[PDB]
């Protein structure tokens, strides 16, 4: 599993990769591995699939009912605060979960790592699962904060297309996702077959 | 003064006037009526049908509380049929500790106990129900007994509970029932309950018959058709 | 049940806590006790209702009773219901003391037991503490 | 541990030794373990001494209880079933093999062995404990229908004298009742009253 | 009076007013009518609400696949109970495979009211019932009444004015078990018809159906699904 | 491992701890900070088990300052310390213990200042220098050598710059930059950090 | 003592454009016996989903109970049937409140969504779903897949056109994989059970696989 | 434990203990509330014994940073409403990482009160 | 329970034309000890359903009391309705999945033939929660010894009549003699048909040790 | 007295007390009408304004419960915040087990469930000692259209075309008899509401003391602003 996200100064990008899979088999190559919290509001899933998509799920119930009562959208660091707090109920007992929280609210752009041990540490640069040491030194080495939009997406796109080189547990297409102050928006599903002729 | 409002509470001469109420409530009812011989018990009511429309087996008084023990109830029917499913349990729990079938004595004596336990609070009402429990066995014998709604229980050769349980004891005195049969108490049983009703106040009414002995093999079960059919006959001819 | 329940937790039609007015009745008819607070210290000086010539004397006080090492207290009215604030008033000066290694305050001490008191007036169907 | 049950036409004749072994020491030599449940109900107790101790005081409390309310001789089935009871609920928790033989109005003489995990059947005899494992060929090959009171006794100390010699955790005295309905009489046989069986040498 | 507020409480007639007071609740209601030839179980329902706008409240609920009700009274005691009879129902498909007896059923209702009319601060349930059902005994109408008390019946109306209704059932019970499925429906329809005033018919809008029998599950024909029965249905007398 | 550092002088307390969170082999991220406010005087420093460390130090910051708010003044270091202490302790025997190391650090108006040492185990001493870590192994002596008790607040900063050199030296983490706080009469104050390029 | 033993079993879903298939073997076994050649594992729904359950014996009949009980309890509440997306959410949740002691089920659910057209759900023993176009579960789905990707999604073919898929080529394809399945893997012989939903219905077809 | 009805309604459709809380909210010490452009005014009566109240420790009292509040009627049940408030605010600062809104902590206290008025025992 | 302690070996059952025929031995075992040798692991539940048990003997009889108590509370109504051998056969699957999952089985696998509607039932369960239903059935050993035969046999003729299937059972039983360890030469024979159930006694098969002399 | 009867007894007609006597207190609140159409539903409600010095805009009688549903209520507007979170979690569990939207009918359905949940005895803790005070009123839109539900503290509720509720409800709900036809536009519909509303009401109807609500199919649950309040109020 790859996961990425980076701040940079027009939104958030969030970029995943595709395959899902039992010990060696790979059970699949075209899972999601962002879910969809609100239109302002993105998460990742890395871990166990299950865990991730339910907990994930429990947190947009709950996001819903914030905005019915308190009639104001909810922001990241609420989200996230909500999601580990969940999550530390049931420490010990065998969860799997490593999430990033991406969103924009009334601070701006928002970026949260959390996971099952209990860590909840605010970022501007981010890459969790198997592959993602791979990511963070493409990454590393070509993130600034002043970056145009393009040259984001391409960035994001070359650091998932390494790490799936490198780990076997990693592969299929890209998933781009662009958070912007009005909401965000699904930028492109690229095969890596197709992102291998392009790079070499 | 409300010395009558609680089952917690005695009146200034010693009375618990619900537990009396709940008696008026049984004495509305119709009647029915056991009768022992040395091999068997057999019960019989007088059923009102209070319309047309109700189906052969509507409301049956009569219960299985055990594959040996027998229930004949008089009073409120709901109230019969929750004591009726306690009786059921009391033997249910007794087969499964100890691995027999329960004496009679002893069921009578667990169900007037719980029947009693509603005659001491304010936070529950007495039962509005009377009833008599009828078993055979070979070690035991033949075993008739009542229990009214204050909690007591008897043992009997002859009982009758409900309306004209007075007119129908007058009768049941008249047989020397130790050195009678089954198949003669069912006429005798059929012969008194014919006797008992009242045709210009109670209009329309079934009769409902059952029995336990060794002619059953201890075993409780309604009257087969045709007995019930010539005891019936012969109940109407001796009314004229 | 309800026949029998003597409702003291409830309104009367003027806003008025019934049960509360009658312990205040009760008090008003118990023996004096007066605080006077100094420049160098404070005290307390009660009137002895037990004055009978074959009465003894033992312990240290009828009225005053210590709570902590550095608070006391004096009690008007039902003598028992006394006895079982102020217990309670000593196990929450000693829970506090178990809980941050401080003596505590007197006026958090006095907001402790009035929250017990006042638990009484509004649920439970028992009577105040006169 | 040794204990043994037969039944004759009008009652039954219990038997067992008296050993009561931590681990190679003997700390009681002259234990009883046939335990009066009832005035005509007896048990014989194999397995952890206390886990029996507790369940047989549990029986007879319970047994009195239905006596006295029921107001009849308990029946020896009864007795059988309230020890299966306790037995089949405990059987995680409790190391206990029990024969339970009597005498009843009703059935007669009767025997019951109620094995550890709790199961119930009743027999013409019963034996049980460790020492048991070296006298089923001589049961077998002994028993015959018919015994009197008296050959029912003496097979009984034969038998339980035979598990004696070859156990080591049996030993001591043998303790014999008879349950007839005339009642219950005891004896204790010591020493030279054990049947004796020659040793071979060469 | 001191005897008429608790459920506890007997009077010195022997009576308990509170459930009495409970069963007027039923006679308050909307008359239903319910019937059974050899092979089906008809139950016909006069929906009504208290404005035209307001839709006619539903009477005819659905429980199982071989049981439904009509309802007289608190809707929401019915509601209480119907979802009970599904509880159990569902319970005996899960354990043994197969459907609950009708009859069974009726007895567990039964021991269910019962209860709150014994303890202090309980009142009984406000709601009289109708049941049909099919088992392999064969097609079934049960009444249930407030005071837990259950009846058989070959025909049974309850509900505001039903007298009349069941006045009609007796004079022409002989004839419905032999009767087929329309002219059963028919035979329903014309006792509810004998409940409304003198200027009120029978149309589309205020008449539910429900049927049970060897080979259909319970079905309910509201609107034009009922105009196929309502035809050839001929004027009052 | 994290490291945590503080030294006590006539008037003031000062605290420092390293920057870093760190996952597997990475650091994810390098500007974290470890110390809570716990009131005007009052810091706590917390280190030890992912999860662990905020849930309690949060904990303990909100009913500090519901003691505030309930009595209108502030609890005292020692009593912040003793409240500590005994829920760590009391949890410490249940089926939820936390595993955490803390320092706590404050001014009393009427005590001075104040500096507390508390190990996983729930035990507090008052102490006048202390750290926490693996790198305490290697700068307690450094302390131990250098400390006098009149220390001016200049040359306790000094100080502090010499154990994070031997830290950068011989300590085998890459702990590049440190947090630097100090509480004094007048509340808490922001320090420079103290960077390794 | 494990409360688990594996029962052996293939499931197969093929989605189409206006038809889903569902396969399963019949065969049940237990270590290196046959328990019985006729028990299929594919269970009827809706008149618009099928299921197909593969694992522990015990797991797969309780579940199979659950949810037909819940079915009826949401047509009791909604007043209608329920959908196959919503019977695969609802199986989802179903899955993950057993996360400490799980299911040892595998799921696919097969049927006609809202518009008419074909629909797979896969599932895992703790409910991670995903709508796929084809699907294999069991001891040989490791087999089967592959084939699947080559024939149905054309994975790896150059200069190949994509025709829709036939109910007739589905029919056969599926035929041919069991056929090849119950060469290599033990666990899989006896009877192919295939269920065909449309909108006229489910309809039922079985064929023989070789007994040893 | 106590699980009598004490608010109930009457025939006309009143809550007569709700009406009796108001008229001990009648009896109290008048509170004035005035909103300005950038300040907010409060205003309170004061029933002072000469000479001899200590008025040292008390404050009118603060909820958190930010929100004021004022009350009349039985000074005790205030106590009691004004540590569950404080708690809340506390809990939220917790849960959100960001001060109350004044609207939040008023729906907080109203729905105690609401829920006082249909609670048994109570 | 977690451990065994006495146990029983295996339970035939085969369906005929007309009805259904179950066979056990009557021997209880306490490890390699036969230790009770006249004990019945065949019941009768009602009229049209038979009980079978290997395994527990003691949680076998705690099923007995049980299931013997539910038919008594069924016919205490008298409403005509009996639990037919499929009812009984998911009851059995829901209290030993229900035990399974508290970990804490019942170490019991069981076999139920019944006749209802002129229809035979022969099913399966197991200690886990496994339940089926096929032509003919063996537990334990078996599984492996007996249903070979029991199967070659019902392939080729599918349809068997009483005679032939109480032949085919004796021949099973000598089989399981021969070569299962914890077997006892005596047998009950139970069978369900229109008249119901029926328990025939203690049965012994003729065995034949010729190869005895062939060892030479 | 007050206490000789139970919250749970019945009167001599058969009628529980409580019930009777909440649907008492409903008589005494503000008017909801409600008009469903076949491009919609309309829910319009008076604020009643008491003093100058109030905002209007902290007086709630219409919510959103989820994106297609919304509620107008009527009596005692404290205890309809209990149903109102009843219903929104309802909602919102809705989706999480089935991922679809529940259907008006539903809602209302578990919304009536709480409604006859009162006791003094055999209760659990934290259980309602009388009924709720409330008539509430839900708009929406499913599959099967636009839909208009009725419930009143009896735990009854129905089916409505059009429907008033409140102290004005025989006159207004006679003048909706008069106005309403199934071929309504939701345009007419929100004029024909604001025309029957500003007869019922004894303030003069500006855009401050009413509130207004639509729901149709494929937009979401609107409030009305005060300008669009105003271009209809023009028009009457
Ligand atoms: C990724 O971490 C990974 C994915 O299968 C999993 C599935 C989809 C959504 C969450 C991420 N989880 C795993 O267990 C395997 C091994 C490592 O990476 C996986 C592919
Ligand atoms: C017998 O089984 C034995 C006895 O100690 C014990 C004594 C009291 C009555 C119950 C039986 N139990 C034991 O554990 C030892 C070891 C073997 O036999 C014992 C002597």
């Amino acid at each position: 599993t790859t996961t990425l996200a980076f701040k940079f100064r027009h939104g958030v990008i969030v970029a995943a990769d595709s395959r899902a899979t039992a010990g060696a088999y790979i059970a699949s190559q075209t899972v999601k591995k962002v879910i969809e919290i609100n239109p302002y509001l993105l998460g990742t899933m890395a871990g166990g699939a299950a865990d991730c998509s339910f907990w994930e799920r429990l947190l947009a119930r709950q996001c819903r009912i914030y905005e019915l009562r308190n009639k104001e959208r909810i922001s990241v660091a609420a989200a996230s605060k909500l999601l580990a707090n969940m999550v530390y109920q049931y420490k010990g007992m065998g969860l799997s979960m490593g999430t990033m929280i991406c969103g924009w609210d009334k601070r701006g752009p928002g970026l949260y790592y959390v996971d099952s041990e209990g860590n909840r540490i605010s970022g501007a640069t981010f890459s969790v699962g198997s592959g993602s040491v791979y990511a963070y030194g493409v990454m590393d080495r070509g993130y600034s904060y002043d970056l145009e939009v393009e040259q984001a997406y391409d960035l994001a796109r070359r650091a998932i297309y390494q790490a799936t080189y490198r780990d076997a547990y990693s592969g299929g297409a890209v998933n781009l996702y662009h958070v912007r102050e009005d909401g965000w928006i699904r930028v492109s599903s690229d095969n890596v077959a197709d992102l291998h002729e392009k790079y070499s | 003064t409300g010395y009558d409002l609680s089952a917690s509470t005695f009146s200034p001469d010693g009375r618990v006037f619900q537990v009396e109420y709940a008696m008026k409530a049984v004495e509305n009812s119709s009647t029915a009526i056991g009768i022992r011989c040395k091999d068997g018990v057999v019960f019989g009511v007088e059923k009102l049908v209070l319309s047309k429309l109700y189906e052969e087996g509507s409301n049956k008084r009569l219960f299985n509380v055990d594959r040996h023990v027998g229930m004949a109830v008089a009073g409120l029917l709901a109230d019969a049929r929750s004591l009726a499913d306690i009786a059921r349990e009391e033997a249910s729990n007794f087969r499964s500790n100890f691995g027999y079938n329960i004496p009679l004595k002893h069921l009578a004596d667990r169900v007037a106990m719980y029947v009693h336990a509603y005659t001491l609070y304010s936070a529950v009402r007495p039962f509005g129900c009377s009833f008599m429990l009828g078993s055979y066995s070979v070690n035991d014998g033949a075993q008739l007994y009542m229990i009214d709604p204050s909690g007591v229980s008897y043992g009997y050769w002859g009982c009758a509970i409900g309306k004209a349980r007075q007119a129908a004891k007058t009768e049941i005195e008249k047989l020397q029932m130790k050195e009678m049969t089954c198949r003669d108490i069912v006429k005798e049983v059929a012969k008194i309950i014919y006797i008992v009703h009242d045709e210009v106040k109670d209009k329309a009414f079934e009769l409902e018959l059952s029995w336990v002995g060794e002619l059953t093999n201890g075993r409780h079960e309604i009257v087969p058709k045709d007995i019930r059919e010539e005891a019936e006959k012969y109940a109407k001819e001796s009314l004229k | 049940s309800r026949r029998y329940d003597s409702r003291t937790t409830i309104f009367s039609p003027e806003g008025r806590l019934y049960q509360v007015e009658y312990a205040m009745e009760a008090i008003g008819h118990a023996g004096t006790c007066l605080g006077i607070l100094a420049n160098d210290g404070v005290l307390l000086a009660a009137e002895r209702r037990n004055i009978h010539k074959l009465l003894d004397e033992v312990f240290f006080s009828e009225k005053i009773y210590k709570l902590n090492e550095d608070m006391a207290c004096s009690v008007a009215g039902i003598t028992s219901d006394a006895n079982v604030l102020t217990n309670e008033l000593r196990l929450i000066a000693q829970r506090y003391l178990l809980q941050y290694q401080e003596p505590i305050p007197c006026e958090q001490l006095v907001t402790a037991l009035c929250d017990i008191k006042q638990a009484y007036t509004q649920f439970g169907g028992k009577r105040p503490f006169g | 541990t040794t204990i043994m049950a037969v039944q004759f036409d009008g009652g039954v004749v219990l038997g067992a030794d008296s050993r009561t072994t931590t681990g190679s020491y003997i700390a009681n030599r002259v234990t009883d373990k046939l335990t009066p449940i009832h005035d005509r109900i007896f048990c014989c107790r194999s397995g952890s001494a206390a886990d029996t101790q507790a369940v047989a005081d549990a029986v007879t409390y319970q047994l009195g209880f239905h006596s006295i309310e029921l107001n009849e001789p308990p029946l020896v089935h009864t007795a059988a079933s309230l020890f299966k009871e306790m037995c089949y609920r405990y059987r995680e928790d409790l190391m206990a093999g029990i024969i339970i033989a009597g005498w009843d109005p009703q059935e007669g003489g009767q025997v019951y062995s109620v094995p550890m995990g709790g199961m119930m059947v009743r027999q013409s005899f019963a034996i049980g404990g460790s020492g048991s494992s070296y006298i089923y060929g001589y049961v077998d090959a002994t028993y015959r229908e018919g015994m009197t009171k008296e050959e029912c006794l003496q097979f009984t100390a034969n038998a339980l004298a035979l598990a004696m010699e070859r156990d080591g955790s049996s030993g001591g005295v043998i303790r014999l009742a008879a349950i007839a309905e005339s009642g219950v009489e005891r004896q204790v046989l010591l020493g030279d009253q054990i049947p004796k069986f020659a040793v071979a040498t060469l | 009076n001191q005897y008429d507020n608790d459920v506890t409480v007997w009077s010195p007639q022997g009576r308990i007013h509170q459930i009495e007071y409970a069963m007027e609740a039923v006679k308050q209601g909307s008359a239903t009518v319910g019937l059974k030839s050899k092979t089906h179980a008809v139950l016909v329902a006069l929906k009504r609400a208290q404005s035209e706008l307001a839709a006619h409240q539903k009477k005819i609920l659905h429980v199982d696949n071989h049981i439904g009700i009509s309802i007289a009274g608190l809707t929401a005691d019915a509601r209480l109970l119907c979802n009970f009879m599904r509880q159990e129902c569902l319970d005996s498909r899960f354990v043994f495979d197969r459907p609950l007896p009708v009859s069974r059923l009726v007895s567990l209702i039964g021991s269910k009211t019962q209860i709150p009319t014994q303890r202090y601060g309980r009142r009984p349930y406000g709601v009289g019932l109708l049941i049909a059902g099919y088992d392999d005994m064969g097609p079934h109408i049960f009444q249930t009444c407030p005071s837990a008390n259950y009846f058989d019946c070959r025909a049974m109306s309850i509900g505001a004015r039903s007298q009349s209704a069941r006045t009609y059932l007796e004079r022409h019970m002989s004839e419905f078990m032999e009767c087929n499925l329309n002219e059963l429906v028919k035979h329903g329809l014309r006792a509810l018809r004998e409940t409304l005033p003198a200027e009120q018919d029978l149309t589309t809008k205020n008449v539910s159906i429900g049927i049970v029998g060897k080979d259909l599950e319970f079905t309910i024909y509201d609107d034009d699904d009922v105009s196929p029965f309502l035809e050839g249905l001929e004027e009052r007398p | 491992m994290e490291y945590l550092i503080g030294i006590q002088g006539p008037d003031y307390v000062l605290v420092a701890s390293d920057r870093v969170a760190a996952s597997n082999i990475v650091q994810m991220k390098d500007d974290h900070d470890k110390m809570f406010k716990m009131s005007e005087k009052i810091l706590l420093l917390c280190v030890g088990e992912a999860g662990d460390t905020v849930q309690f130090a949060e904990y303990i910051q909100k009913n500090v300052q519901l003691y505030k708010m309930r009595n209108g003044y502030e609890l005292s270091p020692t009593a912040a310390a003793n409240f500590t202490r005994r829920n760590l302790a009391d949890c410490l025997r249940s089926r939820t213990p936390y595993h955490v190391n803390l320092l706590l650090a404050g001014y009393d108006e009427h005590e001075g200042p104040a500096l507390y040492y508390m190990d996983y185990l729930a035990a507090l001493a008052k102490a006048p220098f202390a750290a926490h870590g693996y790198g305490a192994f290697l700068t307690l002596s450094i302390l131990d050598r250098y400390y006098t008790p009149t220390i001016s607040r200049e040359r306790a900063v000094e100080l502090l710059r010499k154990c994070l050199e031997e830290l950068q030296k011989r300590f085998i983490l890459n702990l590049p930059t440190f947090s630097v706080r100090i509480i004094d009469k007048n509340g808490i104050h922001d320090l420079d950090n103290i960077s390794f390029p | 003592f494990s409360p688990y033993v594996f029962n052996g079993g293939t499931i197969l879903a093929i989605a189409g454009e206006d038809f889903a298939i569902v396969a399963s073997d019949t065969r049940l076994s237990e270590g290196f016996s046959i328990h019985t050649r006729d028990s299929p594992k594919c269970y009827k729904l809706t008149d618009k989903t099928v299921i197909g359950c593969s694992g522990f014996h015990g797991d797969c009949l309780t579940l199979t109970k659950i949810i037909e009980a819940r079915l009826k309890m949401y047509k009791h509440s909604n007043n209608k049937a329920m959908t196959t997306g919503a019977i695969a959410a609802m199986l989802s949740t179903i899955l993950y409140s057993r996360r400490f002691f799980p299911y040892y089920v595998y799921n696919i659910i097969g049927g006609l969504d809202e518009e008419g057209k074909g629909a797979v759900y896969s599932f895992d023993p703790v409910g991670s779903y995903q709508r796929d176009s084809f699907k294999a579960g069991g001891s040989a789905s490791a087999m089967l897949q592959p084939l699947l990707d080559n024939q149905v999604g054309f994975k790896n073919m150059q200069n190949v056109e994509h025709v829709p898929l036939s109910l007739d080529r589905a029919m056969r394809l599926v035929k041919d994989v069991f056929i090849s399945a119950a060469e290599r893997d033990v666990y899989t012989g006896d009877a192919l059970r295939i269920c065909i939903v449309t909108k006229e219905g489910i309809r039922e077809e079985t064929v023989s696989l070789r007994k040893d | 434990s106590y699980d009598r009805a004490i608010t109930v309604f009457s025939p006309d459709g009143h809550l007569f203990q709700v009406e009796y809380a108001q008229e001990a909210v009648k009896k109290g010490s008048t509170a004035v509330g005035v909103r300005g452009r950038d300040i907010v005014v409060l205003g309170v009566e004061k029933k002072s014994v000469a000479k001899l109240q200590d008025e040292r420790t008390v404050r009118i009292c603060a909820l958190d940073d930010n929100v004021c509040m004022a009350f009349a009627g039985l000074t005790a049940d205030a106590r009691i409403v004004i540590n569950r408030a404080r708690v809340e605010c506390q809990s939220h600062r917790l849960t959100v990482e960001d001060p109350v809104t004044v609207e939040y902590i008023t729906r907080y206290i109203a729905s105690l009160k609401q829920r006082y008025t249909q609670s048994n025992g109570r | 329970t977690q451990n065994p302690m006495v146990t029983g070996t295996s339970v035939l059952g085969v369906k005929f034309e007309g009805g259904v025929v179950i066979a056990a031995d009557m021997l209880g075992s306490y490890g390699s000890l036969a230790r009770f040798r006249n004990i019945s692991r065949i019941m009768r539940v009602n009229n049209s359903t038979m009980l079978g048990a290997s395994g527990d003997y003691a949680d076998f009889q705690y099923l007995k009391q049980v299931l013997g108590q539910m038919v008594i509370d069924e016919e205490l109504l008298g409403d005509g309705h009996s639990y037919s051998p499929r009812a009984i056969h998911s009851w059995l699957t829901r209290a030993m999945y229900s035990r399974r999952s508290k970990m804490n089985p019942l170490w019991n696998t069981m076999v139920i033939g019944g006749y209802a509607d002129g229809e035979s039932f022969l099913g399966y369960v197991d200690m886990l929660g496994v339940a089926y239903e096929a032509p003919s059935l063996a537990t334990g050993y078996g599984a492996y010894l007996a249903q070979p035969l029991l199967r070659e046999v019902l392939e080729k003729q599918p349809v068997l009549s009483q005679t032939e299937a109480r032949d085919l059972v004796e021949r099973c039983m000598r089989v399981l003699y021969y070569r299962d360890a914890r077997s006892y030469n005596r047998f009950q024979i139970a069978t369900v048909t229109e008249k119901g159930v029926e328990i025939e006694g203690p049965l012994s098969t003729e065995t034949n040790w010729d190869i005895a002399h062939m060892i030479s | 007295s007050e206490y000789d009867r139970g919250v749970n007894t019945f009167s001599p007609e058969g009628r529980l007390f409580q019930v009777e006597y909440a649907i008492e207190a409903i008589k005494l609140g503000s008017t909801a009408i409600g008009i469903q159409t076949s491009e919609g539903v309309c829910l319009a409600v008076e604020k009643r304004i008491t003093s100058p010095l109030m905002e209007p805009s902290s007086i709630e009688k219409i919510v959103e419960i989820d994106a297609h549903i919304g509620c107008a209520m009527s009596g005692l507007i404290a205890d309809a915040k209990t149903l109102i979170d009843k219903a929104r979690v309802e909602t919102q569990n809705h989706w999480f087990t089935y991922n679809e939207t529940m259907t008006v009918e539903s809602v209302t359905q578990a919304v009536s469930n709480l409604a006859l949940q009162f006791g003094e005895e055999d209760a659990d803790p934290g259980a309602m000692s009388r009924p709720f005070g409330v008539a509430l009123l839900f708009g929406g839109v499913d599959e099967k259209g636009p839909q208009l539900f009725h419930m009143d503290p009896s735990g009854t509720f129905v089916q409505c075309d059009a429907r008033a509720i409140g102290s004005a409800s025989e006159g207004a709900q006679s003048s909706l008899q008069e106005v309403y036809h199934k071929s309504m536009t939701l345009k007419e519909a929100i004029k024909s509401s604001l025309i029957i509303l500003k007869q019922v009401m004894e303030e003069k109807l500006n855009a401050t003391n009413i509130e207004l609500a639509t729901v149709q199919p494929g937009q979401n649950f609107h409030m009305f602003t005060k300008e669009e309040l105003e271009e209809v109020i023009k028009d009457i």
